[PDB]
């Protein structure tokens, strides 16, 4: 059974998320789904048999400990992260100095954070390997009542308690309307910036408003990509789940089926999680645009 | 929470088809399955099949598989069971039930059930016969008398005595499909022998499906 | 597909256990559930998992499983426990649900009461209609379980026998009835016919004959 | 900020009972267990017992069976341990530590390939009959018997106090304050010494500062040379 | 519950190996903890050799039955503490008595001093005689008391400091306590010290009143 998630040269697939006022956090996308794939393997495994159900609390205990260990490695860079937060704090709130000094400062603190993550990659890789070992150990020891007639109620339970509620939640918010509005807001800010730019003096804020507009489109392009994957994975997931639910399989096919489902979920969950976090950062920066615009109209009729 | 409710009773002839419905009253076909289980008189519960509404996947008990079709309704929140080529052994109560994934898919919510009766045809049957007083306990001074309700169709019938005024000692026995294919039952009253001299007894029999009411007096044999 | 005792009996306040026997493909590998059923009412879930019961089920009910068997224990027996009890488990080999046979629980209240039996021969009116029905009426027995036999002078016979299900009477005892269909020739050809009702191993008989 | 916080030092009489709390923080208490382990003075560790924050099932050491009880409060994320019928040999440092939710489980507790990863700061529990008493501070005078070459030794004897601890200050180089010893009276005693040049004894002043908070005692003792 | 080195003398930079034998067979369950004075134990290793995060790359585990070991590839100045192994098979845990690691140096000899009881203490009806052994290594040593040439038994106490942060030597106090009456019934008081830094035992003594 050709396992799905495995290690390779992932140089830069980091995501930065300013969710609330200066709440910087990141996510190494490949580790997030690697870990969630084996999380699904672990649960499908313990749920497979009638007796092993009760270790649901022990599994949750193990995974949470691995997260605490993973978060300890991330916490070893919090200083550089706070160093970047203050620099963004200077950029977003210009209230002298110029955009040259500030923009080059921002790029250096950002590259410094990414270099810190690169130096700690081996420590992250060990925790991920520990999760792969635990999950695949539980999966290898997966036994059946009759190897030629394996029950698929393990998959039904796992889906019904771990993935259904999401698929419904996802269809509940109408993903693509949330992007049509985002585009609407970006268009409006393009027009209201131009329709307001009639002079000089009140300039430092024209520069920062443009910057925020750019970063907001970057965030938008992500949300766009993730919603695309969520849309196609919700369909694939429902399509496939219909086939692995009410019947039996020979052991080999049952295992191959579990790996395929776990791959689908792991991805869906990953980009759903990010899609929300980026939605958070898009509006955080939108609320700050209202403040900077309003401040621009003061020095509008100050220079007249 | 969710509230299941079968939709109706029935009466069909051999070889016909019947469709029973089961309506969710909470209003939402969750990721849970609705299953159908029947019980024939003297046969226990028997699982027939199930459907998972939101995915439109079905499962069937093998011994029923070629005869039952289960379907569902996503908008009107209602599942259906259809049984074709009805046989006499299909007379039974049919239940719908929802399963619960956190409770190892046990059936925690049940509809109220639908009776399906499979029989031949329909008639009237004005045979009511008096059963004359006979001794039941001689030490006790007690006698038994009754009415025989022969050859009627369909169920049900009710039996009363002296237009409701006689309740002591009354016992009405269940009907059964006789080798003739018709039902018969009997109603017996236990009375004191000392009253047999002059106490009137009239059984009142009502057969609503044929709009038949028959009164029959039961007197000492003469 | 699962085997339960057809009946069980217990004394108020004591303990009664109901067994359920299965195979490696159902109880040997999946969970067993228990349901309570009172005809006229939908079955009720008693146990949803191995040694687990939903809210509203009293702590007198307990389930257990060992290998291919399971057992339900009821302590502190009460009159509201009179009912049919069914076990159920998923069957891997059949890919479906299988149920145990229904154990009827008789909560013992009244004593061992023998059935009263009344036997009527065919009426002259029916014989003139070229049919012959014998009517065997059974009342006031307790507990509520009987077996009915219709013997022939020297050999046995059953062809043409139809018997009702038992019904609780007004006096909290039980009733049943049995009909034997004969041709007039068969009725007239024998010296007599007998209805025999067996209840808890003790037998009550009635005999009728042509006039 | 995953951590366990224990209650403060306790002093109890034989026959009494003690309750120690262990308040969890920064993690889901209901998904982990809590083990209790004690350490007698200058000795190794002894496991006392364990309780699941999820299941509530317990596992006690045979030696402590019937005298110890561990409880949990899933609402306040706190684990408690109570030891009744206290005895002199129970004097020790008590620790709580995060562990499995199903230790004394049924077959393989393998789903947890780790163990005790987080520990409380510990709680000292002293078991002795009598009450407190401040120390007697006697000088340990430098003399020819405590002088060799250009090095003279001197100090202070801090005798017959209860309970622990005392603090001693003097001058920091060459100072050695010994751990207290238990006497047959049940009172503690220790000495604090320092080595200095023997040529300084005539002109330099040496004073030891002894503090004993439980009795509210403070003593500043001058240590003068002695002839033979 | 079987520690090979009770007290281990090592050097900074040395490779240190501590073995933890068992009673019966543990499949693979053996935890390793480090404990510093005044502090709680810290979990170095779990299961086979899965040193938890934050544990330096030098600590390495081993074993899979009744014989395991903990290996420190190069002893660092912050590693001098005592080490514990836990054996978690049955519901009841077992904590093998700890192993103390301390830095080895050239054999030292103690400086011995003796202090008679002060008259201030003789006011209080008790007499304590203090025998001090200062700045010695190793910790393997012995002290015994004689009163009027008679060996004493069950009336003295011994307290030891842990290693010094500069010269990594130990110091010891031996205190003999009598009643004032008993003290005044005798004349000569002596403590005898034996140690590897001494070719012959060292005796320090005095006469009461002199």
């Amino acid at each position: 059974h050709f396992k799905e998630l495995s290690n390779y040269n992932i140089a830069n697939s980091i995501d930065i998320l300013q969710e609330k006022e200066g709440h910087l956090d990141f996510v190494i996308i490949p580790h997030y789904t690697f870990l969630d794939y084996y999380k699904h393997l672990s649960y499908n495994s313990i749920y497979h048999k009638s007796s092993t159900y009760g270790k649901c609390i022990a599994v949750d205990a193990f995974i949470k400990k691995i997260n605490e260990a993973y978060d300890k490695v991330k916490s070893k860079c919090n200083d550089i992260k706070n160093d970047l937060i203050a620099t963004i704090k200077k950029l977003e709130h210009p209230y002298n100095r110029t955009f040259k000094k500030m923009m080059d400062e921002y790029n250096t603190k950002k590259k410094k954070l990414i270099k810190c993550i690169k130096n700690h990659e081996n420590d992250f890789n060990k925790i991920c390997m520990d999760m792969k070992n635990y999950g695949t150990n539980l999966f290898e020891q997966l036994s059946c009542y009759n190897n030629n007639f394996c029950n698929t109620n393990g998959i039904r339970y796992h889906y019904d308690e771990y993935i259904h509620k999401l698929i419904l939640s996802v269809k509940s918010k109408n993903l693509n309307k949330d992007l049509s509005d985002m585009t609407n807001i970006l268009q409006q800010s393009e027009l209201l910036l131009t329709n307001l730019n009639k002079k000089m003096g009140s300039y430092i804020y024209i520069d920062t408003i443009k910057f925020i507009h750019k970063e907001m489109k970057h965030i938008f392009n992500r949300i766009e990509y993730h919603t695309k994957i969520i849309n196609d994975k919700t369909k694939i997931i429902q399509d496939k789940i219909k086939l692995n639910i009410w019947r039996t399989f020979q052991k080999d096919e049952l295992l191959k089926r579990i790996l395929d489902m776990s791959n689908e979920y792991s991805l869906f969950i990953t980009s759903d999680h990010l899609r929300q976090m980026l939605y958070n950062t898009f509006y955080s920066k939108e609320k700050h645009l209202n403040n900077i615009f309003h401040h621009l109209i003061y020095v509008l009729q100050m220079k007249f | 929470e969710v509230q299941l409710v079968q939709s109706g009773a029935e009466v069909k002839k051999p070889g016909s088809s019947v469709k029973v419905s089961c309506k969710a009253s909470g209003g939402t076909f969750s990721n849970y399955a609705i299953n159908w289980v029947r019980q024939a008189p003297g046969q226990g519960l028997e699982w027939m099949g199930g459907i998972i509404p939101i995915f439109a996947t079905t499962n069937y008990a093998q011994k029923f598989q070629g005869r039952v079709t289960i379907t569902a309704d996503e908008s009107t929140s209602t599942a259906y069971m259809e049984l074709s080529s009805l046989r006499s052994e299909d007379t039974a109560v049919y239940f719908c039930a929802r399963d619960k994934h956190s409770w190892s898919y046990a059936f925690d919510i049940w509809g109220q059930g639908t009776m399906v009766t499979v029989s031949s045809a329909s008639t009237k049957g004005p045979s009511v016969f008096p059963l004359a007083p006979s001794s039941k306990s001689t030490s006790g001074g007690t006698a038994a008398l009754g009415c025989l309700v022969k050859d009627y169709f369909p169920e049900p019938v009710t039996v009363s005595w002296n237009s409701g005024a006689l309740t002591s000692g009354v016992h009405t026995f269940p009907a059964v499909l006789q080798s003739s294919g018709l039902y018969s039952l009997s109603s017996v009253v236990t009375v004191p022998s000392s009253s047999l001299g002059t106490q009137t007894y009239i059984c009142n029999v009502n057969h609503k499906p044929s709009n038949t009411k028959v009164d029959k007096k039961v007197e000492p044999k003469s | 597909v699962l085997t339960q005792p057809p009946s069980a009996s217990g004394t108020p306040g004591l303990r009664v256990t109901i067994s359920c026997s299965g195979s490696s493909s159902n109880i040997g590998s999946n969970t067993v559930n228990w349901y309570q059923h009172l005809p006229g009412t939908a079955p009720k879930l008693l146990i949803h998992s191995n040694n687990q019961r939903p809210s509203g089920v009293p702590d007198r009910f307990s389930g257990s499983k060992s290998g291919t068997s399971a057992s339900l224990a009821i302590s502190g027996l009460q009159s509201e426990d009179e009912a049919d009890y069914y076990c159920a488990a998923w069957d891997d080999s059949l890919n479906g649900w299988v149920f145990g046979g229904g154990t009827k629980l008789t909560v013992l209240g009244q004593p061992k009461a023998a059935p009263s039996v009344t036997l009527f021969p065919p009426s002259s009116e029916e014989l003139q209609a070229n049919k012959a029905t014998l009517v065997c009426l059974i009342s006031d027995f307790y507990p509520g379980a009987v077996t009915v036999a219709w013997k022939a002078d020297s050999s046995p016979v059953k062809a043409g026998v139809e018997t009702t299900t038992p019904s609780k009477q007004s006096n909290n005892k039980y009733a049943a009835s049995s009909y034997l269909s004969l041709t007039p020739e068969q009725w007239k050809s024998h010296r007599s016919y007998s209805c025999q009702v067996t209840h808890e191993g003790s037998t009550v008989e009635k005999t009728v004959a042509p006039t | 900020q995953v951590q366990l916080v224990q209650s403060g030092a306790e002093v109890k009489k034989p026959g009494a009972s003690v309750r120690v709390s262990c308040k969890a923080s920064g993690y889901t208490f209901t998904s982990y267990g809590i083990s209790w382990v004690r350490q007698a003075p200058g000795q190794g560790l002894e496991w006392m017992g364990w309780i699941s924050g999820y299941d509530g099932n317990t596992n006690y050491a045979q030696k402590l069976q019937g005298r110890v009880t561990m409880t949990t409060d899933t609402s306040t994320s706190t684990a408690y341990m109570e030891l009744r019928s206290l005895r002199s040999d129970d004097t020790a440092v008590y620790y709580c530590a995060r562990d499995g939710p199903q230790v004394g489980d049924f077959d393989w507790q393998v789903y947890y390939y780790y163990g005790m990863d987080v520990w409380g700061q510990g709680t000292t529990v002293t078991v002795s009959s009598a009450s407190t008493k401040g120390p007697s501070v006697f000088p340990l005078a430098p003399s020819s018997k405590s002088t060799s070459g250009g090095t003279a030794a001197l100090g202070c004897l801090v005798k017959d106090y209860f309970p622990e601890p005392v603090t001693v200050s003097w001058l920091t180089s060459g100072v050695h304050t010994f751990p207290a010893v238990l006497q047959s009276s049940g009172l503690y005693s220790l000495s604090s010494v320092v080595t200095v040049p023997s040529s300084s004894l005539g002109t330099q002043t040496y004073i030891c500062n002894v503090n004993h908070k439980p009795s509210n005692t403070k003593v500043d003792k001058k240590v003068e040379p002695k002839s033979c | 519950m079987t520690q090979s080195p009770s007290t281990l003398s090592a050097s900074v930079g040395d490779r240190v190996t501590i073995t933890c034998r068992a009673s019966q067979s543990i499949n693979t369950w053996l935890a390793w903890y480090q404990q510093k004075p005044g502090k709680a134990p810290n979990l170095l290793i779990s299961k086979a050799s899965s040193l938890e995060s934050g544990v330096p790359s030098r600590f390495s585990g081993s074993g899979s039955g009744t014989e395991f070991t903990l290996t420190i590839s190069s002893l660092q100045p912050d590693d001098f503490a005592t080490y514990f192994c836990q054996q978690y098979n049955s519901y009841l845990y077992t904590f093998g008595q700890g192993t103390k690691v301390e830095i080895r140096r050239t054999v030292a000899a103690p400086s011995v001093f003796i202090f008679p009881p002060s008259d201030e203490q003789l006011k209080s009806g008790t007499a304590s005689v203090v025998c001090l052994l200062n700045n010695f290594y190793p910790r393997e040593a012995k002290v015994q008391w004689k009163v009027d040439n008679a060996l004493q038994s069950g009336n003295s106490q011994e307290s030891v400091t842990e290693q010094d942060s500069k010269d990594s030597t130990y110091s010891l106090s031996s205190t003999l306590t009598l009643s004032k009456a008993d003290y005044e019934k005798h004349k000569v008081y002596a403590c005898e010290v034996t140690h590897q830094g001494l070719s012959s035992p060292v005796t320090k003594s005095f006469n009461r009143g002199e």
